DNA sequence: ATCGGATGTATATATCTGACACGTGCCTGGAGACTAGGGAGTAATCCCCTTGGCGGTTAAAACGCGGGGGACAGCGCGTACGTGCGTTTAAGCGGTGCTAGAGCTGTCTACGACCAATTGAGCGGCCTCGGCACCGGGATTCTCGA
DNA sequence: TCGAGAATCCCGGTGCCGAGGCCGCTCAATTGGTCGTAGACAGCTCTAGCACCGCTTAAACGCACGTACGCGCTGTCCCCCGCGTTTTAACCGCCAAGGGGATTACTCCCTAGTCTCCAGGCACGTGTCAGATATATACATCCGAT
């Protein structure tokens, strides 16, 4: 299924995913599409950030959701 | 009271005009034209700032507040013009 | 045996052991050799005699007996073979050689 | 209790001009000059001790450094006095 | 009838009169106020033990003298007698700054 | 042992003056202060200047007690006459009006002369250390206010308030919600505790409402102040001698700020010609723009040569543009 | 025998600042002498700097005092603002 | 035993830290070399070589070529002015000079 | 035929030799000069070839800087060409004589 | 044995060397003073090279010795 | 300012080559854990040295007025040097052939770090006195109007 | 070429404070022993510096010839020096406070040194492609001409 990730610049990116994929695979797909390294990505939805070891199904995310992406520095 | 550290400002005029003329007569010129008396002040300010900005670092490294004469001798040794007669 | 300093076997005047204690604890190498600081004291004594002879020679010619630093200044720069060792040294209380250019004379 | 090179310069002065003394500010100038020449010669012998994969400044590296730092005239007299000093120190 | 030299011969008295002597030339206490004003930066107040101030005066006097003794050569080279700003700015560029 | 009791224009809290005057430098007197207050309150409302022009002028007698006594005794009956006029058919001046720039400068100078007693003691510190003290003038802080237009939803935090005239000028200039100033070493903070009280009393005396502020004492490298740095709009630091050690830690703690924030400093955090490539992502310079202010004179009070002030901004779109244009 | 160099580290740091531009051999020798010369000058200044205060351990402060003396008045700020970021991340690990 | 992880990776550097340590010990610069020093020294050397190589690659890309040849290094060192005073007395081999003609020698 | 004005082939040789980066002095005269000047010291040297090339690059980078300085010192006299009393001024201001 | 080889540095090569620096017209007396300056500089460099390669008791002037002899005078040379 | 001839410089493709990116085996220098001895850190105390202020004396800086020597522009001439051309010479590339000498390895005699015992060479404090700065008074030297 | 007058060397008298020398006295130089190892010396393989020879030709040489510029002269004006007069702050001597520079003692944690383990980096092959050379061509530049 398609979901959207809304960044700050006005651009909306749409990825095709399944609810059972891990977040690492989502970050890898975004890295494939836009070239942004996975370590810099901090995804936020409904005031709660997502953890590396959990999945989209753990947070009750659904079809046609809108996610917010912010950029953070490297370490 | 008033502010701390009564500030010294606009003090390049200490190297006055006949003093620069005397310094010229050491070198072996005859007539000094009417426009050396700014360029000599510029060159002197550049040289004193370029020595003091090394002496202050050499005296920061020991964490003391007195710029001692050994620090001026070392900072002049690092630039190229060494200086005898002061213990270094 | 009787204590006898290392200068006397050298036939020198500068001290020998001070140069040894400076060359070891100045970190110029790891192990400082034996025959070297004698040679170093020798070259140092010859250099300071070569300066002080010209210093006193230009000190007697100016009707004084105390070597004032101006005599040292007029003794290094008037020579030619020592001008390339102190070639970027500004001796304090020094002054310049007496020099007027050839065009400025009336 | 700081050191100086005053008394040996005062000793070597008497072998040339036996009736003239030197002032204090000239003594400090000679004290700085001997210090600077010793600093330069040992600092050149150090860098000559690393371009040959050795580690002992012996009595040859000082001679090869003195034939480089001093100019073309004084070097002959410096080496012809230094080798006499070491061949006098050996026979004792 | 009031006696007056030719303009251009008091200077050739002052050349010998200042080359013979060896006193300090720039006035002492304005130079000390200048060298305290340059180090008035770096915020922390400094102290300037007086032997360092005199050492700095000897060094900052023995740098202008060589500059003028070189700019005299640069001014004589242009078949002129006096010096001028475009000779100091030549000597400082040839010197390597 | 007598006093020189004045009277305030609006309200009633008369400031007092003991007669042996506090000594200043060789040309500054407290008579200048009292005559300057009288001149500024005459410039405030013109009816007092109309009562001031007749029977007396601005000139003085400085050593005599009775002349300044007559100054106060005429000024007090002048204020009482316009109090009687103010209870007639006219309505008073509006209390919620912020003052102008000159009245603010005179009030800040008055509080700084009255509060601290021996200002030579401020130079007692540790050499070449973060603990060093250097004051910023009134004029550059006024240009700082008039440069960035701060709105009703901002927070002004002053890292390193010093004695703390900076937060006073900010709280009297704009109209934000709250303000903060934090400092470590106790010797300026003990003067700051009296600076607060004297500023509040004098801005009550002139009848000028300000913003809110709390001159706090702490240490901003502990974990308490990290979330409070990262929740604030505009930050005023003065780090000309902080060195590189705490500078990197401020570089780390600035990274969690919001969007549209601003940071000013006497030393630039990110360089002016900062290019961006695939190596220096770890620095904070990749996500901020810098711009040099106007190098005007009278800037600091440790030298006379002017220094720049490098207004920053947080703008996270440069990283987005670079990561979009990596693939082209 | 095998001789030391600085080659493959310079080639590694080139790829982080440019994607696909390699250096020729005689440029590799030039950078191999340049890094050696800057390291020689910095250590040779910090040696005499740790000698005028009668200490004997060239610590992580002597390099920070010598770098603000050797390099000019613009590169010094970036040199120390990278050196502190190196040492602070070295300790906290 | 733990897993062997090199010191260059612990600080986020690229130049070898251990090589710089072995050079500061054997070079007789002091008696004892501190452990906090050679990380800082490797970091300063790495910043300087990045600042040269960025301008070198920029001048190489401007002249329609992809290999950096030493003429590009000469055209990148001398043209900037903040890197001139550090390299103020070097003559880079196969170098060449900047393109420079004075203002008088041009024809009228 | 066609003949250029005197003073235009030089201002093309300026660009043609500033754009390039080759060596200028021919090799086998330079190697014979170095081998002949080294006969005054210790006898029967050998001169490994990379040292000869290094020495040539140094000997070119000396004269290019000397000529680029003496051109400034000759432009200062409001002349265009150079002359021996400009090299003998630049080499004295530089501090080698 | 070789002698009188300073005439290898010919006339148009010295003209080319002057052309690289940015001059326009070479007068007719530079072609002696430039040969003099070159002879002084090469003597003052090789007198520091042969001593360095004599200290190791070998008889070949290798390139590292020339790099050290130039590093002592003031013009240090990279690329080796 | 406007225009054509003629020459050089830069811009657009084709092949062909040797120098560069890269993968593999492998050795030695880097890393990990542990222990011992000292250099650096920190606190307390003395006391010498730097700043601050004042008041008197007066050298030297500040300012203005002639006026003469020199900076500077224009002009005219005569050599010296740029530019091109025909004759000429070593520069340079390759190829062969030789060997002195750079460079690595195996010993091991001699040479210098290190430490306890000993003491005199050399450093600070304190004295005496004369070489030398100062002053004033003529004797000689230099400059400038006639 | 000679007189007037300002400057400068010279000669003798006078007081002073910075060198020469002498004396406690302590800690760094000197003697006399070990013991570990850097380096003098021998002996070996083999890289690469040297001398020579031939062929192609790019470049060093001699020369005619024309011209832009180096250079000397004359003339103008402008600006910088000499000197007298009037401010001002430089300098010397004195007095007084206190803060920082040097010092001493006493801990303690960073860092040399040792042993063991192993992968990071270097030499070697091997492919392969960035550009060096070559050729055809459009645009800019210099130079005569209008
Ligand atoms: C340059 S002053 C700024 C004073 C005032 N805000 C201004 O701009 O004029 C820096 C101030 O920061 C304070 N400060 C320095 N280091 C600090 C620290 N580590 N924690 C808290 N305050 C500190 C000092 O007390 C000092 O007053």
């Amino acid at each position: 299924m398609q979901i959207f990730v809304k960044t700050l610049t006005g651009k909306t990116i749409t990825l095709e995913v399944e609810p059972s994929d891990t977040i690492e695979n989502v970050k890898a797909k975004i890295q494939d599409k836009e070239g942004i390294p996975p370590d810099q990505q901090r995804l936020i939805f409904a005031g709660k950030q997502l953890e590396d070891g959990r999945t989209l199904s753990d947070y009750n995310i659904q079809k046609e959701s809108t996610l917010h992406l912010v950029l953070r520095l490297r370490g | 009271a008033k502010r701390h550290r009564k500030v010294l400002r606009d003090n390049i005029q200490g190297i006055t005009k006949p003093a620069i003329r005397r310094l010229a007569r050491r070198g072996g010129v005859k007539r000094i034209s009417g426009l050396i008396y700014e360029e000599t002040r510029g060159v002197l300010k550049v040289f004193l700032e370029n020595v003091i900005r090394d002496a202050v670092t050499y005296t920061e490294h020991a964490k003391r507040k007195t710029v001692t004469a050994m620090d001026v001798v070392y900072a002049l040794k690092r630039q190229g013009r060494t200086l005898y007669g002061f213990g270094g | 045996a009787k204590a006898k300093t290392r200068s006397s076997r050298a036939g020198l005047q500068f001290p020998v052991g001070r140069v040894h204690r400076l060359l070891r604890k100045g970190n110029y190498a790891e192990r400082v050799g034996a025959g070297a600081p004698v040679y170093l004291a020798a070259v140092l004594e010859y250099l300071t005699a070569e300066i002080l002879e010209l210093a006193g020679n230009a000190a007697r010619d100016n009707k004084k007996t105390r070597i004032i630093p101006r005599h040292l200044q007029l003794a290094v720069r008037n020579d030619e073979e020592l001008n390339k060792l102190l070639g970027r040294v500004t001796i304090a209380q020094g002054g310049v050689l007496p020099n007027i250019q050839s065009v400025l004379l009336p | 209790r700081k050191e100086s090179y005053a008394i040996y310069v005062y000793k070597v002065l008497k072998q040339v001009h036996p009736d003239t003394g030197i002032s204090s500010k000239a003594m400090s100038i000679m004290n700085s000059f001997v210090n600077d020449v010793f600093e330069r010669i040992a600092g050149e012998a150090s860098r000559l001790a690393h371009y040959n994969k050795r580690s002992t400044i012996t009595s040859r590296e000082i001679q090869t450094a003195v034939r480089l730092l001093l100019p073309g005239e004084l070097a002959k007299h410096a080496v012809s006095e230094g080798t006499k000093a070491v061949t006098c120190y050996t026979s004792a | 009838k009031p006696h007056r030299y030719r303009p251009g011969t008091v200077a050739l008295r002052e050349i010998r009169r200042y080359q013979k002597s060896t006193e300090l030339l720039i006035r002492k206490l304005p130079f000390q106020r200048l060298v305290r004003e340059i180090a008035q930066d770096f915020l922390t107040d400094l102290r300037f033990q007086s032997s360092a101030v005199l050492a700095l005066q000897e060094a900052s006097e023995a740098y202008l003298v060589a500059l003028f003794e070189d700019t005299n050569l640069c001014a004589i080279h242009a078949k002129r007698v006096t010096i001028l700003p475009k000779d100091i700015q030549l000597a400082r560029r040839i010197r390597g700054e | 042992k007598l006093e020189l009791r004045l009277k305030s224009p609006v309200g009633a809290e008369p400031a007092v003056y003991p007669w042996p005057l506090p000594v200043y430098d060789k040309h500054h007197d407290a008579a200048h202060e009292i005559i300057e207050t009288i001149r500024w309150v005459c410039e405030e409302i013109p009816d007092l200047k109309l009562a001031m022009e007749n029977y007396v002028l601005i000139d003085y007698d400085t050593k005599s007690f009775e002349s300044m006594q007559r100054l106060c005794d005429k000024y007090n009956r002048a204020i009482d006459s316009i109090h009687q006029l103010w209870k007639g058919t006219t309505q008073p001046m509006k209390l919620n009006t912020r003052p102008s720039t000159g009245l603010l400068r005179h009030i800040l100078q008055q509080v700084y002369n009255h509060s601290v007693t021996d200002p030579e003691k401020l130079n007692n510190y540790e050499p070449f250390s973060p603990e060093v003290y250097g004051e910023t003038s009134f004029d550059l802080v006024a240009q700082m206010i008039d440069e960035i237009k701060m709105t009703d939803d901002d927070l002004f935090v002053d890292l390193g308030s010093g004695v703390g005239q900076v937060v006073l000028q900010v709280a009297a200039a704009t109209n934000c919600k709250h303000h903060y100033g934090v400092e470590k070493a106790d010797i300026p903070a003990k003067y700051a505790e009296t600076m607060d009280r004297e500023f509040r009393k004098w801005m009550k005396w002139y009848g000028k409402k300000h913003a809110e502020y709390t001159l706090e004492r702490g240490d901003f490298l502990s974990e308490e102040w990290r979330e409070r740095i990262a929740n604030t709009s505009v930050i005023f630091v003065n780090n000309f001698a902080f060195g590189p050690e705490v500078d990197h830690q401020l570089k780390e703690r600035f990274a969690n700020m919001k969007e549209g924030g601003r940071i000013v400093s006497s030393k630039p955090f990110a360089p002016l010609n900062f290019r961006i490539n695939s190596r220096n992502l770890s620095d904070i310079g990749t996500i901020m723009r810098v711009v040099e202010l106007s190098p005007l004179k009278g800037s600091v009070s440790w030298t006379g040569k002017p220094v720049s002030y490098y207004l920053h901004t947080i703008d996270r779109t440069i990283l987005e543009n670079y990561f979009s244009s990596l693939k082209n």
